[PDB]
């Protein structure tokens, strides 16, 4: 299957340097044109660079132009970016895209790779309980002050997707990140029925599986 | 880019095309005298709209085989029937200036044509291929050629082509077969 | 190409056809390899509206224009920046190419002449294309690359002979100094051989004297075959073009 | 160098209404290229050499467009195609894409189910009150949410999140929370979510009296 798959990105203090790699699979790398293109948190793409087949040719988007660097390795099926100089305004999901060869529209990309440029301390997040209360019941998980982003949320172990919204997250007045993640369920489901939120934070390394019930009252 | 025919095919560097109008309302491109012409000297647009007029064969000198937006370009009415009297002149285009009409777009020997290049630009429409013709001195700057347009005398209303300020004359090709 | 023969395959390994997308790539011009990554052509061929980068390639020397086809992506577009409309003349343009060919015997630059080659009359010369073999008669399948040995005319001489049978006064110059005279009635380059080059041998060695640039008609009395100079814009070249 | 102006940066659409996208290219340009993004997810080649259409891409999409002004137009507007649309041109270097244009569907109005949610004993003890409204499967998007704390209307201590259309129904939930400190939530009885919206006939409240009811 053609694929690329981007990595490396992660926090770094503003000043600081970073290394992406994307690893190609399933085409002869070799033969082309690969590009990288940025996407801030809620905002559009933004091309970065372009690399030739052979690596003598190579174009950077003004703002980027000096402190970014286009490479790659056909022998390891890899394109990487040098990024210096790191500033806040490069916080982004990087994405890794190939040049179609016969019309040059960006027919494969990776997954992207976040790059948060900031002097703010990791933290794993706290989790608490929305406890519920016929009909339909709703009761979630409170994910209060982690930083950077993401958090991941699953129910039940991933068996529990029916009626589950998980909120995008929101910057506080702290500069930590907070969110929730919710589910209906029957009422009658309650007290019988086990509903545990899986809270996944990969930034920290941080695993929280949360029991909701309902309390005394 | 390359000027388009009316079948979307590029126009050849020294090829035969009809100049239709973008309006079923007018013919296309022909000859006639004008005032005390004693030949078919000036370039006209016809009235009647089924007259698809005189092939026009349209050229640059570079060498290359079509014809190209920002070219320089001659035109030059292919043969057509005259008078015993009018056999041999030439029909050449030129752009001949103090004229009542202004700059005006004639056949025959000029002597006073003014020195020059005419050039094609696409009129925006989508999906019909649509041009207006520009005059151009030599060395000018596109701000300083002159968009060929329509001035309909006032006695006979021959509709002349002349260098105006106002509406261009805007054309499609019909390639001659 | 006008008069002259079939290229053999092993002669003009410079020789470039460009490549415009449509309902096929389509040859417009000409061009010459002057360095492992460099396309030297006429301006024309991709000026005034430049193409995007994505509807242009780059074919390199091929026997039979079509048949064969290996198309080569370009990084960039460079049109003389004084060429305009109304004025015939610089009349010249680059192409980098993503990547240097690997050059071979059979596929190789043309060494581009020192600033003091005048190329005088009396030179042997030749100008190779894919062009039309007559005024309004193509060249016909499969399409052979072409060659004819042009004789140079002097430009001053050549200047004379345009103003024979024309408006224009001896006052203004036709043929200028970036401009080049070569061909004869039966000798000439012709639509489709635009960019194209024109080379001489010199000391052993074959130097780029011209570009196909322009004239009227073909192969027509009084009215040699125009070419840019490529002395004349060696500077300009050499702002982009590694020496 | 050559420079995207895409237009209109947000739409909202019937389901078989046609749809026009716009960019505009600061200087001319032989063809336009565009992609289509789902929240959450990669890009995807859409249309490419202005008219044609990447592999999957259905019919009812289309590219048009010269010079300097190209289009995408959806013929009767689908569910499935809720996502942003991005122009890019391959002029020369440096590329760049248009701000992209939201697209979102419309549907017929649906009330908010509202739930309030106390903070958890847990939290108290952290020394902070985390109070959770939940506005469940709602169109349109306009709602407002009002806190009140023993009548006294809140300001400047809440938060606001919005989930994207849901993919089975269009609709959208909203999450307000209160963010208080455990003595001046303990200084309190009744909490209340007052709700606003075009699917009541009449704003709802969801209230709990502090701690053990």
């Amino acid at each position: 299957e053609v694929q690329l798959v981007e990595s490396g990105g992660g926090l770094v203090q503003p000043g600081g340097s970073l290394r992406l790699s994307c690893a190609a699979s399933g085409f002869t790398f070799s033969d082309y044109g690969m590009v990288w293109v940025r996407q801030a948190p809620g905002k559009g793409l933004e091309w970065v660079a372009f690399i030739s087949s052979g690596s003598s040719t190579v174009y950077y988007a003004d703002t980027m132009k000096g402190r970014f660097t286009i490479s790659r390795d056909n022998s390891k099926n890899t394109l990487y970016l040098q990024m210096n100089s790191l500033r806040a305004e490069d916080t982004a999901v990087y994405y890794c895209t190939r040049r179609n060869y016969d019309d040059w529209y960006f027919d494969v990309w990776g997954q992207g790779t976040l790059v948060t440029v900031s002097s703010a301390s990791t933290k794993g997040p706290s989790v608490f309980p929305l406890a519920p209360s016929g009909g339909t019941a709703a009761l979630g998980c409170l994910v209060k002050d982690y930083f950077p982003e993401p958090v991941t949320v699953s129910w039940n172990s991933g068996a529990l997707t029916s009626g589950v919204h998980t909120f995008p997250a929101v910057l506080q007045s702290s500069g930590l990140y907070s969110l929730s993640s919710v589910v209906t369920v029957p009422s009658s489901s309650l007290g019988t029925q086990t509903y545990i939120c899986n809270v996944n934070h990969k930034p920290s390394n941080t695993k929280v599986d949360k029991k909701v019930e309902p309390k005394s009252c | 880019d390359f000027v388009l025919d009316n079948e979307g095919n590029p126009l050849e560097n020294g090829g035969t095309y009809y100049i239709l109008s973008d309006i079923t309302a007018f013919g296309g491109i022909r000859a006639a005298p004008t005032g005390n012409e004693r030949c078919p000297l000036t370039v006209v647009q016809s009235r009647n709209e089924l007259d698809k007029g005189i092939g026009t064969i349209i050229s640059s000198p570079y060498r290359i085989r079509f014809i190209a937006e920002g070219h320089p370009l001659s035109l030059k009415f292919d043969s057509f029937a005259v008078i015993m009297l009018c056999v041999g002149i030439p029909t050449e285009w030129s752009v001949v200036e103090d004229l009542p009409e202004g700059p005006a777009v004639k056949i025959g020997e000029n002597k006073d044509a003014m020195d020059g290049w005419f050039r094609l630009e696409r009129v925006s429409d989508d999906e019909f291929n649509n041009y207006k013709l520009v005059f151009c001195p030599q060395q000018a700057e596109d701000d300083k050629c002159g968009d060929i347009g329509i001035s309909i005398d006032h006695d006979d209303g021959t509709r002349r082509l002349v260098v105006s300020k106002n509406k261009p004359l805007v054309v499609q090709f019909q390639k001659l077969d | 190409i006008v008069g002259g023969q079939e290229a053999p395959r092993s002669k003009w390994p410079w020789q470039v056809s460009l490549r415009v997308h449509g309902p096929y790539w389509m040859h417009f011009c000409g061009g010459s390899l002057i360095h492992p990554q460099w396309v030297l052509t006429a301006a024309h061929c991709v000026g005034p509206d430049v193409k995007d980068l994505a509807a242009l390639r780059v074919q390199l020397r091929e026997q039979h224009l079509y048949y064969q086809d290996q198309l080569l992506p370009v990084s960039r577009i460079i049109v003389h920046p004084q060429f305009y409309t109304a004025q015939i003349g610089a009349d010249i343009a680059l192409l980098e190419l993503e990547e240097p060919v690997n050059v071979s015997s059979h596929v190789h630059t043309v060494t581009l002449p020192p600033a003091s080659e005048t190329f005088p009359p009396g030179m042997p010369c030749w100008v190779t294309g894919w062009g039309d073999v007559d005024n309004d008669e193509r060249l016909p399948p499969p399409f052979p690359l072409k060659q004819v040995k042009v004789p140079i005319m002097e430009n001053h001489i050549c200047d004379a002979k345009y103003h024979l049978g024309a408006y224009t006064g001896d006052d203004v110059r036709i043929v200028r100094d970036d401009m080049l005279c070569a061909g004869n009635t039966r000798r000439d380059s012709c639509q489709g051989d635009s960019g194209g080059p024109l080379v001489c041998k010199v000391n052993g060695t074959w130097l780029q004297a011209g570009v196909v640039s322009w004239g009227e008609g073909c192969a027509q009395p009084n009215r040699p075959g125009i070419y840019t100079r490529v002395t004349y814009y060696l500077d300009w070249i050499h702002h982009y073009v590694p020496k | 160098d050559i420079q995207m102006t895409q237009s209109p940066s947000s739409l909202s659409a019937s389901v078989g209404d046609r749809v026009t996208i716009t960019c505009s290219a600061s200087s001319s340009v032989t063809y336009m290229y565009w992609y289509q993004q789902k929240p959450g997810k990669s890009p995807k080649p859409w249309i490419y050499r202005t008219s044609d259409l990447a592999s999957g891409v259905p019919s009812r999409f289309s590219g048009s467009g010269s010079g300097t002004d190209f289009t995408l137009t959806i013929s009767s507007l689908q569910p499935e195609d809720f996502a942003t649309y991005y122009c890019q041109h391959y002029h020369s270097y440096p590329l760049t894409f248009g701000q992209g244009t939201k697209v979102e569907i419309k549907r017929t109005v649906a009330a908010p189910s509202v739930f309030i949610f106390p903070p958890s004993d847990e939290q108290l003890k952290s020394g902070t009150a985390s109070v959770v409204c939940l506005l469940n499967n709602f169109y349109p998007r306009e709602a407002k949410v009002q806190w009140k704390v023993d009548n006294a209307l809140q300001s400047g201590n809440s938060q606001e999140s919005v989930t994207e259309q849901d993919s089975k129904d269009s609709t959208y939930s909203l999450s307000s929370t209160l963010t208080l400190s455990k003595a001046d939530y303990e200084k309190h009885k009744v909490y209340a979510c007052e709700v606003t919206h075009q699917g009541l006939s009449s704003p709802v409240t969801k209230s709990f009296n502090r701690g053990e009811c």
